[PDB]
């Protein structure tokens, strides 16, 4: 908020000037009264011109100040929301800030305007007549106590009624969301009875709400009438005494009315400001809670005493002294216990988390030293849970790309992944937009889209896993055939964590891990024709 | 159109039982308006008298009496109207909810729950403000205006012509401003919803975004949405201030034209000082009512539209068949399927069943196996009179199932759902769901039939505890055994199991398939594997909608 | 800008 410290200051000037310009209609009015009892037109014309000029200037200044304040507040709100969302996304609520900012800004503006007005009115009244101002100040608190007491009770009753209505609403939505069971058990009358019993409780509160409303209205009217009468009596007696004229009394009466209105507005506005200020601290607290240049990688990776764990604590490690290694141009697969959590190794390959020990340098360079922008487009692959975003298919199949690929390149990537048929069969070509969060997607289509998104970037390492698990048997066979038929076995490194032994049959060197480290391995034919884990799994 | 008149007549008829309250409200409103109209006249006469104690005292007393009476009526009317509003709201909600329960299952399969919640929570309140709020303010506001202008014409037949000429320049401006605001608000709402959709999409696909490191693009898209919304916010904030400036300038001008003309008329000799004061008060006061009348008349149409939208749901006709009446005393339990074919109305002309035919017997425990695209669920559902078969017929004891009473049928035949659903009531209320009355002895007997007592009996007070919302505190296996106990508490004659053994114990399934509720009562079990073969007396496979 | 009063029921 500091960066806009100048503009706001300008606003804080203009309002003050406006608050002095609008106090010319009452004052001169009294002057006109003092003119009508002492009957030239020169003074009348002078008063008229002064009043008109001051009022016009006040209106213009108020307009300009309001424009400046709104323009600044819009930018502040947008910047705050952007920062909040960025922090939330990188951390791994949003609508709360959006619904809070407008209310906070509006209430703060009204509070400032009416506070300045009230200060100016009190000052001019005090300069006018000290005794009447003292009387008004003395009698203000005594006549502004009971209405607040009644209003708090009325507000409590209103909020109770609204909460009861919300409870009944759910009592109804829950019933209506499970219609097949209700119809099956023939229990519609029970639901109707429950709803009626819920409404019979609000029927009781509504009467007291109405009574409180009526009493509050009566109290407000009585206080409003009493306040004015109390000062009118003393003003009349003072005027009759002859110490002051009638015009001064008229100006004081108008000033007192405006001052009371300003005080009442301020009292009505303040609680909302307090609530919004208290609420913004929660958002604040929630928000407040360099690499070497890479050129090319040959696909050679290896690990020595590598360890990784969950972010919750380093004691949830799923690896201990691993020795995984995949040769460039060779495709290999890994196996292990279901509860061992070996899948995190794939995340370790994507540089999502730094190693807890040892090193995981690949292609002769440290793993976390390369640039993040170029590494993510050369070491990633299809995810474990295929999905399609709400963007266009031509953009969904190339998400996270610095430069949008050409139509021919996209078609070639889809064909290499088998997704060309899906693109051709989709209506309106690649310009069609897929449903948000895969609302209308299919397992085979999702697998094809994931494979295309993986292969579009020409990765130097493959971390494809669980893609065929969601895909069909025919799609899995096609993916395996494409992987096996790539030029010179794709001439790159693949470390796929396959779910079926059909893909692991042609593995260059299969391996299985236990206890956080690789415990067995070798050729697939040797593993399946010996005491290895693969043969035991096949026989079992 | 005449549709608005029809809706207005329906809304009038909905408030028929509120005559004793509306009469008092419309009496107090008239009293308050008549009291508030006459005060400035007596103020002016007092001012004229000051410039004879009897007349002064009379005027002061009358002014005080009118002020007090108006103050009282202005609160009595508000209380009465608030009570009337509340009554109308509570009356309409019950009718809306009780009309929806009779609809067919396709209506709920099609309509999103968000629309139902919106109708039952928001529009039923908007349509309830029509009579107590809009038709009240409009009436008093218009009447007050008529009275003020009558008094102004009485005081001075010449000065009122200027206000009569000035009024259109205010009416047109207010109309234009309201028209612009009503569309700016909805544009802002649409922009906000579109902005929130981006965050929702980012949340939905978080794993892929973190895997590819594409946060720096989602942030940019969100910033673009925010920058698109900020412009609409600024436009609205500018229009409001421009309107305020125009209003302030116009009023000062009118007052100065009024003040100058009034003074020039008084110095001639055709007017007095109190008369000028009263005329100034009236002319100052008329404008606020003139503006609020336009505001309220513009606002009433939204309530009328909301009422139309609510009434369009409770007037729709259902698709249930003709109600039945038959209710025999002892059902034999023989069920036959004859050339049954079915197509979902939501996705028509894509049949799931093609001439299915089979026969069931009391002791013949028949098992259905085969995936058929999960079509085993459809044959189970239509055996409970939940859907009507488009071809063939299904009959119970040589009579169609649709000919039996709705209340009677679901006592003899009951099925367990594939995914059990539990309600937020107590344990006893869930077991005895749908029954008129039950005894705790039966609940223990029903619970012991499913071995669920091993969990229920550790819990304090036994069966009177509150189950978590939609069974939140229960485990997947625990919910299965609770749903089973909900069936044998009813003593069924025909039993249908939707692969309960997939989560429940196989031995428990055998006991449920061989107890008194299954010794001579027809049992049909659905299995995803050959596990049902160990007891099935008539195994039946069906694929592509055709039986094996 | 100036405070706007809610319409009295």
């Amino acid at each position: 908020l500091g960066s806009e410290t100048r503009r706001l200051s300008l606003f804080l000037v203009l309002v003050v000037l406006s608050s002095l310009g609008e106090m010319a209609i009452p004052f001169f009015t009294g002057r006109l009264t003092d003119w009508i009892l002492q009957d030239s037109a020169d003074t009348f014309t002078r008063n008229l011109t002064l009043m008109s000029i001051l009022t016009i200037a006040s209106a213009v200044l108020e307009f300009v100040g309001d424009g400046i304040y709104n323009n600044t507040m819009g930018h502040v709100h947008s910047h705050l929301q952007g920062e909040v969302f960025g922090a939330v996304l990188r951390q791994e609520v949003t609508e709360d800030t959006s619904t809070l900012s407008d209310s906070l800004s509006e209430n703060l503006s009204l509070f400032l305007w009416y506070l300045v007005r009230g200060l100016c009115l009190l000052g001019i009244m005090l300069w006018g007549s000290v005794s009447l101002t003292m009387v008004t100040l003395i009698t203000l608190p005594l006549l502004f106590l009971l209405p607040k007491k009644v209003g708090k009770w009325y507000q409590l009753l209103e909020v109770q009624v609204r909460e009861s209505l919300a409870k009944s609403s759910q009592v109804a939505i829950e019933a209506l969301s499970a219609m097949p069971t209700v119809r099956s058990f023939a229990n519609e009358e029970g639901e109707a009875q429950k709803f009626r019993e819920k409404l019979q409780e609000i029927k009781t509160l509504n009467q007291k709400e109405a009574v409180a409303y009526a009493v509050n209205s009566w109290t407000t009217s009585i206080s409003g009438m009493l306040l004015k009468v109390g000062i009118l009596y003393i003003g009349g007696q003072l005027v009759t005494s002859g110490a002051v004229s009638s015009g001064n009394l008229v100006t004081f009466v108008l000033y007192q009315m405006q001052f009371t209105q300003a005080v009442e507005v301020l009292l009505s506005i303040y609680p909302r400001v307090q609530k919004a200020v208290g609420s913004s601290e929660k958002i604040f607290e929630y928000l407040d809670r360099g690499l070497l240049t890479p050129l090319h990688l040959e696909g050679l990776v290896q690990f020595q005493d590598v360890s990784f764990a969950y972010p919750n604590r380093p004691d949830v490690l799923v690896l201990q002294g691993l020795t995984f290694t995949l040769r460039p141009g060779e495709v290999t697969a890994l196996v292990g216990p279901n509860g061992s959590g070996k899948s995190t190794v794939a995340a370790l390959l994507q540089n999502l988390y730094q190693p807890t020990g040892g090193q995981l340098l690949l292609d002769g360079k440290p793993l976390p030293q390369y640039e993040h922008r170029y590494l993510h487009r050369q070491v990633a692959a299809v995810g474990q849970e295929p999905q399609v975003f709400g963007r266009s298919l031509q953009e969904n199949i190339a998400y996270g790309l610095t430069q949008k690929p050409t139509m021919e390149e996209i078609t070639a990537a889809a064909v290499k992944s088998g997704a060309h048929s899906f693109i051709s069969g989709l209506p309106q070509g690649y310009d069609t937009e897929v449903d948000e969060a895969g609302s209308q997607l299919s397992g085979g289509q999702r697998q094809a889209v994931a494979l295309a998104r993986a292969l579009i970037r020409k990765p130097c390492v493959l971390i494809l896993d669980d893609a065929t698990s969601a895909l069909d048997a025919n799609s899995q066979l096609q993916v395996e055939q494409l992987l096996y038929e790539s030029p010179e076995r794709y001439s790159r490194s693949v470390l796929l964590i396959t779910q079926h032994l059909s893909l692991v049959e042609q593995a260059d060197h299969i391996l299985f891990l236990e206890g956080g480290a690789i415990r067995e391995g070798g050729t697939h034919q040797q593993l399946m024709e010996k005491k290895g884990c693969y043969w035991a799994m096949v026989q079992a | 159109q005449v549709n608005n008149k029809v809706l207005m007549w329906r809304l009038l008829k909905l408030s028929r039982p509120d005559l004793p309250l509306l009469v008092a409200a419309f009496f107090f409103l008239v009293l308050a308006v008549l009291g508030e109209t006459l005060i400035p006249h007596y103020s002016g006469r007092v001012i004229d008298i000051l410039g004879d104690p009897h007349a002064f005292a009379s005027a002061i007393f009358f002014m005080c009496l009118f002020s007090f009476g108006s103050s009282l009526s202005a609160g009595c009317r508000g209380g009465c109207f608030t009570y009337t509003m509340s009554r109308i709201n509570l009356r309409i909600r019950e009718q809306l909810f009780s009309s929806l329960l009779r609809q067919d299952l396709g209506f709920f399969q099609e309509t999103k729950t968000g629309e139902l919640n919106s109708r039952l929570s928001s529009d039923t309140t908007l349509m309830s403000n029509w009579l107590p709020l809009n038709a009240n303010v409009l009436l008093r506001s218009l009447v007050k205006v008529v009275g003020l202008y009558g008094f102004m014409l009485s005081i001075s037949p010449r000065l009122t012509l200027l206000s009569l000429l000035h009024m259109p320049f205010t009416i047109a401006a207010e109309k234009v401003y309201n028209t612009r605001h009503q569309e700016v608000l909805r544009e802002i709402q649409d922009a906000v919803a579109r902005a929130g959709q981006v965050v929702r999409e980012a949340v939905g696909g978080l794993q892929t975004v973190r895997s590819f490191g594409a946060e720096e693009h989602e942030v940019c898209r969100y910033k673009e949405a925010l920058e698109q919304c900020r412009q609409l916010y600024w436009r609205r904030d500018l229009e409001r201030a421009l309107y305020l400036l125009v209003r302030r300038v116009l009023h000062l001008g009118v007052q100065m034209l009024m003040l100058s003309c009034g003074l020039q008329q008084m110095q001639d000799g055709e007017l007095t000082q109190g008369s000028l004061l009263s005329f100034m008060i009236y002319q100052e006061s008329v404008g606020s009512y003139v503006q609020t009348l336009v505001y309220i008349y513009g606002d009433m149409l939204s309530n009328v539209g909301a009422a139309e939208k609510v009434f369009s749901y409770m007037d729709r006709q259902p698709n249930l068949p003709s109600p039945g009446t038959l209710a025999p005393t002892t059902l034999q339990g023989v069920v036959k399927f004859q050339d049954v074919s079915f197509a979902y109305p939501n996705r028509p002309d894509r049949p799931v069943l093609k001439g299915l035919t089979f026969t069931l017997r009391p002791g013949e425990v028949t098992a259905l196996v085969g995936p058929n695209g999960s079509g085993k669920s459809t044959v189970a559902a239509l055996l409970q009179n939940l859907y009507q078969p488009t071809g063939g017929q299904v009959l119970l004891d040589e009579k169609p199932i649709s000919q039996y009473e709705h209340c009677y049928l679901h006592s003899q035949v009951v099925s367990v759902g594939q995914e059990p659903v539990l309600f937020s009531g107590s344990v006893r209320n869930n077991i005895a769901y749908g029954l008129q009355s039950c005894e705790d002895d039966k609940v223990m007997a029903a619970a012991q039939a499913a071995h669920a007592d091993d969990f229920i009996q550790e819990m304090e007070h036994g069966i009177y505890t509150d189950v978590g919302e939609k069974g939140s505190q229960l485990a997947a296996g625990q919910k299965q055994r609770l749903a089973i106990a909900r069936a044998l508490v009813r003593d069924p004659r025909v039993l249908i199991l939707d692969e309960a053994t997939s989560a429940l114990d196989v031995q428990c399934e055998q006991a449920l398939q061989d107890w008194n509720s299954r010794g001579d009562r027809t049992v049909l079990v659905i299995a995803h594997r050959l596990q049902t073969v160990q007891r099935a007396h008539q195994i039946l496979v069906l694929q592509e909608g055709k039986l094996q | 800008r100036r405070y706007q009063k809610s319409t009295e029921l």
